[PDB]
């Protein structure tokens, strides 16, 4: 009834496991935090910041309306936020 | 079983039930043709889809003249 | 005994997570579909395809996040990362809805892998492949709703978006535009899902309440052994109970468990057929006889005519914001409204 | 109400044809027994 | 004619219930 | 020429008859409204 | 002749080949190293 | 007259319904939560107009 | 005599590693003001 | 209303006035009803998958079971060995009592909540 | 005995009766085609291919005879409207009659093969058991398919010995049967290029001949024979069903999107032509050209062919039907009689207004009028008390150019509104609703019905593929699993490799 | 840019830390598979 | 031609009902 891998219950109660993972887990949590707090997540994914959904006097959605010029359309939208 | 004139003529075409070529045989060659056909279907699909765009291939009713 | 057989050996080793040949298709595609959804619902907007926020980064919660469909202007483009629309730009690819086709296509191939896995393990273990066969129903639902349905429409835009509230929107769209509740293929689906759930509850309860006393504890779970030959509950007492309570009962354990397979699978297959019809707007929208009478007789009113008034409200009130690419401008004076409301 | 006239024969054959199929099979099963 | 058709089918189902219950194949043990 | 050995009896028990008639009658009850339309 | 989308097609073709080839290279290597004992 | 606005809703087969559209219609909004057995009506015709059968069922 | 790195080890970390990273990113998001 | 279209009327109006789709108890009702249908199909397919060969290919396998026979008609360990490898071992039941209790509890509790 | 769902398994080991059953199936299908043709012939009106073409009339097999070159009746009419044609034997009627005679001959051959089932051809000469050599049969049948595919492309479609196929201009105005030369360049994979259909059948035909010869001469590998159970006729059923549902999905798609093999004069327009205003742009193109060349508004619109205007009408959009709205499109909006003309709307300030067209999604749609810039300038209000844009307030009028109402103007608001309600459907036509007792509700076209049926069959045949493929690979356990199945074989750890007893630890 | 290394540094240190504490044990695993 | 519309169903049932009766009796004769 066992395939040879080490039992989970044995692993997570073991001192060595917690020696490694008390480091690896907060480091991953802190890394993810910095991904957001530095603003990197906005830039990678192209997600508008609270101040860049609309131009100041604008209430029109910058909706993509062309298939093959779509990329250019988004870029034209973005310049109109500066 | 009943023998017939036509039956006797066709006999050798139904006489090798169970005959195989040893091992893997032409399986490597088959895989090559399968791979080519896949790429060929991809091209046909992406042309129709307008994901592959070629010069002088207007995927539109306007290609009737 | 070449490389192929050696590779076969390794793929089919009894380990904590069985791999198999099917795993080569299944594990990458499942993981990418799942990671695509989590990546999109955490970080990716729908501003440029829908005019909507849809990620935790933007302020949405678990109910309102979604990976939304591409803009209607994309048609049925595959929206490959390297394709003519995104042109290799990851950022633009996300902004144009590329994660939607990413998830739908990798999800499709993941579903194939899982059903191949069901076949592969069933053959290795030596059982019949009915669990694989049953999984054809989820597949028919996925492909008819997420693929066939938008393929018959103008674009992927009108497929379901991958989100809790976005699917709720999809339900209400189908009521208002397709009158989907009136469709007999949906109704057969409903009977299969509610009938399945009924069968599930009534069979579980029956077994648990016709148990044999095989131990002395008040917890009856301990008195069962997976290698015991004997039935753990009385089919005979169960049959008499239901015969006297309901009039009829099962008497054949094999038929009962086949029927449990049969009902929910068949229901889902039937609803899939109706969604194929809706791909073409081939709806069961109206009853012609009712409309002829109601047009000529303003005192004739049914729950049928009342529900169409509701659909008409749904359409006029959601279409401008739900189909922003159409630039519907409905002045207040054209909106259908009852008195006061 | 102005209903589809063929609806009647459609419904009747829809009932009658598969039911008669089943009845035939059942009765000939009983007479084997 | 459609009223007659709907009620007819309904009445057939009720009669079927009667036979299914009182004229079932009797379950015989083992 | 021998008689065909692949022939087989066919059966439908009473319970299957009841299940089948109920399926057909309930399907008819469901679809008739749309046939009349 | 050789349009941008045809180059992307080739790009996509190449990448899948690399993903597929690399994936099978690793699987063959591991399966050679860690055989079953009969 | 389910909603109590003297706007009766036809629910039955003989009054122009099919299996899908037919219903026993809920009792009048003018009644609210009041108990409306047959013997509280001035006549069966009143009791049917106001949706008495729904409550009985 | 247990192995450390297994197929199981990989599947576990394939899921667990980006989960913790995502949880930190979502935690940071609660402090964003408009 | 006591009718088919009237039921849908009730539903549509309920959503407009209560946003029931966005209410978690209805969401638990859907999971009770979707999951009940899932587990119905699962359990039926797993038992059907592991029926012990008792008939020829010319007969319904259903005649392999006799009403009130004392032995089980399928092999639960073979069912467990298939499903535990389909997922992993400890995600599969090998206690029939626990399994059938789970089958009863999931849609019952889901439907309590939606009620 | 056998359950009802298994009666036809008695043919699995009986090749003669299998052939008899297949002959009977072929007789029935050919008889259907003949019967359907005669029914369509008895109900088709050929008198107006412009406003009452076949696809308005619920014709289903007529377009498939027309597609491959059958265009005339022994009665002297043809579907292109030419009169006095003598088609020869291969008329609609003669095609129909051929299928009925074929059905009868197949029926008789079915009887003979059913009675004389025990032919020596079907016996394995070594063992005396019924056996079919499926690998070689595939090569024979494939070779034949390749000969026919090639001949069909090389002789029929080219006109080298045959009539060609239906081709047309991009707006479906001037179609006819014409010989078609192969397109060998990359535009032969363009679905809208008819020459590609010719090149496909020539090239694929040759490949089929070559592969056929291969499959006749070269035996399958032992590895593949065992893996695919090539001794089991049911593996062929499984793979044949897969190929068939694949084909069914393709023909559903090309019917819905349109291709050179689904022309709009035989099947009706596509929904995408409405979506993209395909015919409206061409119509505007011509009016602006007549205006450039100095014609007046009346003259420019009067030059618009009624056939092209009729395409610019949502009642011919296949995505406007319903599942239980039966019969021909004529049963809904009526038999189209004449184009009324092009409606031009103006407010009291002489501004030209444009009716917002109904999108295919909507069963109903409001009447909203806009200016060239998209600004709402008039509508039909629901709540009247606060209406700002009523036709009454805005003095909206309608003027017609071309067609039946050419040069007439209407100013009375309820008449103007009445035409505005029709203009959401596109161009405005006069319909005969009395002849068929039309009910006024849009139905779909043969393009819609064909797509629906084939996408649904394809999906269902997917399940058939799964079912019979499962039966082929699990034949040994179909009746149940081994009553002596080792508990050590299904429990974890016992064997290194799952199911492999030689890997015991 | 710099934010990328800022994000990546705790992951490198975490992985580097895990490699240190497990290196002697992975050694026995690898070479002992012959 | 303006024929009686119930004529189709009257003719259909006139054929079907007694024909089915005969077929039922014949098939159960052959199986015993
Ligand atoms: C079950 C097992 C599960 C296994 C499945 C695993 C998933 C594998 C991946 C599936 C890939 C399918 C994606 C195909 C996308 C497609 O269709 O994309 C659509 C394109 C056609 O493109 C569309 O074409 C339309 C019509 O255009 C035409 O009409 C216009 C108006 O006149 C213009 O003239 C225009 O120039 C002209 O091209 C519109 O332009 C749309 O915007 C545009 O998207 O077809 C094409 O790529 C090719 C289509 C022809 C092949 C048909 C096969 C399609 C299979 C689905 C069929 C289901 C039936 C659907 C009917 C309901
Ligand atoms: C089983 C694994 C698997 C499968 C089935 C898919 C399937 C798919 N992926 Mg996914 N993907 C995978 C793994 C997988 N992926 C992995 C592991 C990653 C991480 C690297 C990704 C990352 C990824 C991205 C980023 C994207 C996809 C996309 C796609 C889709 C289009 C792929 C395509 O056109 O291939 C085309 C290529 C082939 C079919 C390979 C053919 C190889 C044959 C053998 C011929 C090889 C000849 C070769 C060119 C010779 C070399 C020449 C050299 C000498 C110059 C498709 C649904 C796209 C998508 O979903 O868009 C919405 C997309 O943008 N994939
Ligand atoms: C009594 C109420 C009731 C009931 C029981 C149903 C029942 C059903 N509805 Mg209907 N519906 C109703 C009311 C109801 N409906 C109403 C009032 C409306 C308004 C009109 C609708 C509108 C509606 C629409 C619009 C649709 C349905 C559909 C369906 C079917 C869904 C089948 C299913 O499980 O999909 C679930 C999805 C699948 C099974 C697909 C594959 C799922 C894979 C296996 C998921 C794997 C996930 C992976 C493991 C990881 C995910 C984890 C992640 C969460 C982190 C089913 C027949 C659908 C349908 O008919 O489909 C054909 C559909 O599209 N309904
Ligand atoms: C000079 C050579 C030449 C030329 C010009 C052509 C020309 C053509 N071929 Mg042929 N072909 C040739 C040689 C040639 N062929 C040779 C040598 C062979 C090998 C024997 C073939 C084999 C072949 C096949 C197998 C097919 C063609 C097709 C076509 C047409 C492509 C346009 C189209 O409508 O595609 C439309 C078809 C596609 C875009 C393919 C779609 C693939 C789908 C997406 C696969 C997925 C199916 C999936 C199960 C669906 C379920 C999921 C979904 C519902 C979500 C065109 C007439 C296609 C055709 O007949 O279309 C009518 C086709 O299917 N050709
Ligand atoms: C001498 C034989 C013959 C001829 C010349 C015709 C001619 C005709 N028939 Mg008839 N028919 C025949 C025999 C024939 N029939 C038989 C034997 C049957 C019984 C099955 C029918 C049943 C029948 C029906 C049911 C219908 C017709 C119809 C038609 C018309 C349209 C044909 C069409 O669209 O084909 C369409 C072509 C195909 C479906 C071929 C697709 C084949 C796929 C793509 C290939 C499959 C895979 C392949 C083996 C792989 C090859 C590999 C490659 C490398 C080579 C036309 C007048 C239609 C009509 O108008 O009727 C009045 C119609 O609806 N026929
Ligand atoms: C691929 C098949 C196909 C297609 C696409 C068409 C298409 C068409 N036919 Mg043709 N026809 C066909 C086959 C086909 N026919 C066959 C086989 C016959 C002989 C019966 C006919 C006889 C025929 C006649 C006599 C007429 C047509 C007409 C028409 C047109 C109108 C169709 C209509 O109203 O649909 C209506 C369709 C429906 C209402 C759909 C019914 C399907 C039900 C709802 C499904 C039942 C589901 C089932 C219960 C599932 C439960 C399973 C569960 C137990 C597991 C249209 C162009 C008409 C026309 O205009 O001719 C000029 C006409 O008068 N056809
Ligand atoms: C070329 C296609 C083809 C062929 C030759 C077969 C052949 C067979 N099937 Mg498969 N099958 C197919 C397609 C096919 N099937 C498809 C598409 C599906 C999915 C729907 C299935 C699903 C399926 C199942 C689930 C089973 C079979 C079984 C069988 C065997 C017994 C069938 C029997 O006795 O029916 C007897 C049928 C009847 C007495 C009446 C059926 C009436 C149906 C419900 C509707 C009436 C159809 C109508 C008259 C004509 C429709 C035509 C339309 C398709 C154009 C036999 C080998 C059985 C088997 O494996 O046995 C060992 C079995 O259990 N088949
Ligand atoms: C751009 C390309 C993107 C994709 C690139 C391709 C990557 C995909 C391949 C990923 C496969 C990784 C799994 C192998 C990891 C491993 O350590 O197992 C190898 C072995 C592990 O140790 C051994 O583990 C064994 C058990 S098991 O096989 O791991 O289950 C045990 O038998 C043995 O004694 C023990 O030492
Ligand atoms: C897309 C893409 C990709 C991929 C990516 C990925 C694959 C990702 C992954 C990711 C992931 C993988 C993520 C994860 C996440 C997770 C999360 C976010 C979780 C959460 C959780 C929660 C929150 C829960 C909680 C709870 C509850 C509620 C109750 C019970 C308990 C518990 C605790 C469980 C790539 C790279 C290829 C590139 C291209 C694109
Ligand atoms: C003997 C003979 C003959 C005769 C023949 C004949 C006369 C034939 C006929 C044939 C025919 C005349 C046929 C027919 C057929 C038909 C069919 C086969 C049909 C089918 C149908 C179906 C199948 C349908 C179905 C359905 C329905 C019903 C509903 C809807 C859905 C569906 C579609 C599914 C001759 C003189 C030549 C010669 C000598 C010999
Ligand atoms: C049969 C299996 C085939 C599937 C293989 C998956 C393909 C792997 C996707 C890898 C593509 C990612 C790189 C694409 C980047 C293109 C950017 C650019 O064009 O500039
Ligand atoms: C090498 C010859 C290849 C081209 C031969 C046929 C060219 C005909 C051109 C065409 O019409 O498509
Ligand atoms: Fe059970």
């Amino acid at each position: 009834g066992t395939t040879g891998e080490r039992p989970f219950s044995d692993i997570i109660t073991s001192v060595r496991y917690w020696v490694i993972h008390s480091i690896t887990i907060p480091a991953l949590f802190i890394a993810g935090w910095l991904f957001v707090s530095t603003g990197l997540a906005y830039d990678v994914f192209g997600t508008p910041r609270p101040d860049s959904y609309y131009a100041q006097e604008q209430r029109s959605i910058p909706l993509v309306t062309d298939r093959f010029e779509a990329k250019q359309q988004v870029e034209t939208f973005l310049e109109q936020l500066k | 079983a009943r023998r017939t004139w036509l039956g006797d003529i066709l006999r050798p075409l139904n006489s090798e039930y169970g005959k195989v070529a040893p091992g893997w045989g032409t399986t490597p060659l088959m895989a090559v043709f399968m791979g080519l056909f896949l790429v060929f279907l991809l091209i046909i699909l992406e042309i129709y889809n307008s994901t592959l765009i070629l010069d002088g291939v207007n995927v539109s009713w306007k290609a009737l003249g | 005994r070449g490389w192929f057989d050696i590779l076969d050996d390794w793929l089919k080793r009894d380990r904590f997570v069985f791999v198999g040949w099917s795993g080569i298709l299944l594990f990458p595609c499942a993981y990418l579909a799942l990671g695509g959804w989590l990546t999109g619902t955490t970080f990716v907007t729908s501003w440029y395809t829908h005019g909507l926020a849809s990620s935790y980064l933007e302020g949405c919660n678990f109910l309102t996040v979604a990976v939304s469909t591409p803009a209607n202007s994309m048609g049925h483009s595959l929206l490959l990362l390297w394709g003519p629309e995104a042109q290799g730009d990851f950022t633009r690819w996300c902004q144009l809805g590329g994660l939607w086709t990413f998830i739908a296509l990798h999800g499709a191939f993941g579903l194939i892998g899982f059903m191949l896995r069901q076949f592969e393990i069933a053959r290795l273990v030596g059982v019949r492949p009915y669990n694989a066969i049953a999984f054809s129903a989820p597949i028919a639902v996925f492909v008819s709703v997420f693929l066939i349905y938008p393929l018959g429409q103008s674009s992927w835009f009108f497929a379901p978006s991958f989100g809790v509230a976005a699917i709720f929107r999809f339900l209400l769209f189908f009521q208002g535009f397709h009158n989907w509740t009136l469709n007999p293929f949906h109704m057969m689906g409903v009977a299969g899902v509610l009938g399945g759930a009924l069968l599930c509850a009534i069979h579980g309860a029956t077994v648990e309440n016709t148990l044999f006393q095989d131990g002395e504890g008040a917890s009856t779970f301990r008195a069962f052994n997976p290698t015991q030959a004997e039935e753990t509950y009385s089919m005979v007492t169960a049959n008499r109970f239901w015969s006297q309570i309901f009039g009829i009962a099962f008497s054949n354990k094999r038929w009962l468990h086949f029927f449990m397979l049969f009902v929910p699978v068949t229901g889902l297959w039937m609803s899939a057929i109706g969604v194929v019809g809706l791909a073409l707007n081939l709806r069961s929208y109206d009853f012609i006889s009712q409309e002829i009478r109601a047009a000529e007789d303003p005192e004739f009113e049914t729950f049928y005519t009342k529900n169409l008034l509701l659909n008409e409200g749904i359409r006029a009130w959601m279409a401008p914001q739900d189909q922003p690419h159409e630039n519907f401008v409905f002045p207040e004076e054209v909106l259908p409204r009852g008195n006061a409301l | 109400m102005e209903v589809n006239q063929l609806g009647l024969i459609a419904t009747a054959l829809f009932v009658l044809v598969p039911s008669v199929f089943l009845i035939i099979l059942y009765v000939q099963t009983e007479s084997q027994q | 004619m459609e009223t007659i058709t709907y009620v007819f089918i309904f009445a057939c189902i009720i009669a079927l219930f009667f036979f299914a219950i009182f004229f079932r194949e009797p379950p015989r043990i083992t | 020429m021998e008689p065909n050995p692949n022939r087989q009896p066919v059966e439908l028990n009473r319970t299957s008859l009841y299940l089948g008639l109920l399926l057909i009658l309930v399907l008819a009850l469901l679809f008739s409204s749309y046939f009349f339309n | 002749t050789i349009t941008p989308s045809l180059k992307g097609f080739f790009i996509g073709l190449l990448s899948g080949a690399v993903v597929l080839g690399l994936t099978f290279a690793v699987l063959i290597a591991i399966s050679q190293i860690d055989k079953v004992q009969r | 007259d389910i909603d109590g606005i003297r706007e009766p809703v036809s629910g039955s087969l003989l009054y122009g319904n099919n299996i899908i559209t037919g219903a026993v219609v809920p009792s009048s909004n003018a009644i609210g939560l009041h108990f409306y057995p047959i013997w509280e009506a001035a006549s069966l015709d009143e009791w049917l107009y106001n949706g008495g059968p729904y409550q009985l069922i | 005599s247990y192995p450390i790195f297994t197929v199981r080890w990989v599947a576990v970390h394939t899921l667990a590693v980006p989960t913790i990273f995502f949880l930190g990113a979502i935690a940071a998001m609660q402090f964003i003001q408009r | 209303p006591l009718g088919i279209s009237g039921t849908f009327n009730f539903m549509i109006v309920f959503q407009a006035e209560h946003n029931i789709l966005m209410h978690p108890f209805h969401q638990l009702g859907v999971a009770g009803v979707f999951g009940g249908a899932l587990f119905c199909a699962m359990h039926g397919s797993l038992v059907t998958s592991s029926l012990i060969r008792e008939t020829t290919e010319t007969e319904s396998a259903n005649y392999g079971y006799k009403f009130g026979q004392e032995e089980e008609t399928y092999n639960i360990v073979a069912a467990h060995g298939y499903f535990g490898r389909l997922i992993f071992q400890y995600a599969s039941f090998n206690n029939s009592r626990s399994l059938h209790f789970f089958l009863a509890a999931w849609p019952v509790v889901g439907v309590w909540f939606t009620a | 005995g056998l359950p009802w769902y298994r009666v036809h398994t008695v043919l699995i080991n009986d090749p003669g009766r299998l052939i008899a059953a297949h002959l009977m199936h072929t007789a029935l299908v050919a008889g259907w085609a003949g019967s359907m043709a005669l029914y369509e012939l008895a109900t088709f009106d050929p008198s107006d291919p412009v406003l009452n073409p076949m696809w308005r009339q619920g014709m289903f097999v007529l377009p498939f005879m027309a597609r491959l070159g059958v265009t005339g009746s022994w009665s002297g009419w043809s579907i292109t409207g030419e009169t006095g044609i003598d088609p020869g034997f291969w008329s609609f009627e003669g095609v129909a009659l051929a299928h009925i005679v074929l059905s009868g001959l197949l029926f008789l051959a079915a009887c003979w093969h059913w009675v004389y089932w025990d032919l020596e051809l079907f016996r394995d000469p070594r063992t005396g058991e019924p056996a079919l050599d499926l690998p070689k049969m595939f090569g024979i049948h494939l070779f034949l398919a390749g000969l026919l595919c090639f001949g069909f492309g090389a002789f029929h479609l080219t006109g080298l010995f045959g009539p060609g196929m239906w081709v047309s201009d991009p707006y479906g105005l001037t179609g006819s049967v014409q010989p078609v030369a192969p397109e060998w360049g990359p535009d032969g994979f363009n679905p809208y290029n008819p020459g590609g259909v010719v090149a496909h059948h020539i090239a694929a035909g040759i490949v089929g001949i070559i592969a056929g010869l291969f499959h006749i001469l070269v035996r399958p590998p032992q590895r593949l024979y065992k893996a695919l159970r090539m001794g089991n006729i049911e593996t062929v059923l499984s793979s044949s069903i897969a190929a068939v549902f694949f084909a069914a999905f393709v023909v559903a798609g090309t019917m819905w999107y349109g291709s050179a093999t689904t022309p709009i004069e035989l099947f009706g327009p596509t929904r995408y032509q409405w979506d993209s205003s395909y015919f409206q742009q061409e119509i505007n193109r011509r009016v602006q050209a007549s205006l450039a060349s100095g014609a007046t508004l009346e003259e420019a619109w009067s030059a618009i062919p009624e056939k092209l205007a009729f395409y610019d009408y949502i009642g011919n959009n296949p995505a406007k039907g319903g599942l239980f709205r039966t019969g021909p499109m004529n049963k809904g909006d009526g038999i189209a009689q004449a184009w009324k003309g092009h409606a031009v709307f103006r407010n009291k300030e002489g501004e030209e207004l444009f009716v917002r067209r109904m999108p295919a999604f909507f069963e109903s749609f409001p009447v909203i009028l806009t200016d060239k810039n998209g600004v709402v300038k008039a509508d039909i209000p629901f709540r009247r008390a606060e209406s700002k844009y009523s036709f009454e307030q805005q003095g909206v009028t309608v003027s017609f150019y071309g067609g039946e109402l050419n040069g007439q103007t209407f100013t009375d608001p309820p008449t103007v509104k009445s035409y505005a309600r029709k203009a959401i459907f596109g161009e405005i036509f006069e319909f005969d609703t009395e002849t068929l007792n039309s009910d006024g509700i849009f139905r779909t076209s043969p393009r819609g019905w064909f797509t629906f049926a084939h996408a649904v069959f394809a999906l269902l045949f997917f399940f058939g593929h799964i079912w019979h493929g499962a039966r082929t690979l699990f034949r040994d356990v179909f009746s149940g699993i081994d009553p002596e199945l080792s508990p050590e074989q299904v429990e974890w750890g016992f064997y290194q490799k799952v199911g492999d007893v030689t890997t015991r630890r | 840019d710099w934010r990328v290394l800022v994000v990546l540094l705790p992951v490198l240190l975490a992985a580097g830390w895990a490699v240190r504490n497990i290196l002697p044990y992975a050694v026995k695993q690898v070479q002992k598979l012959l």
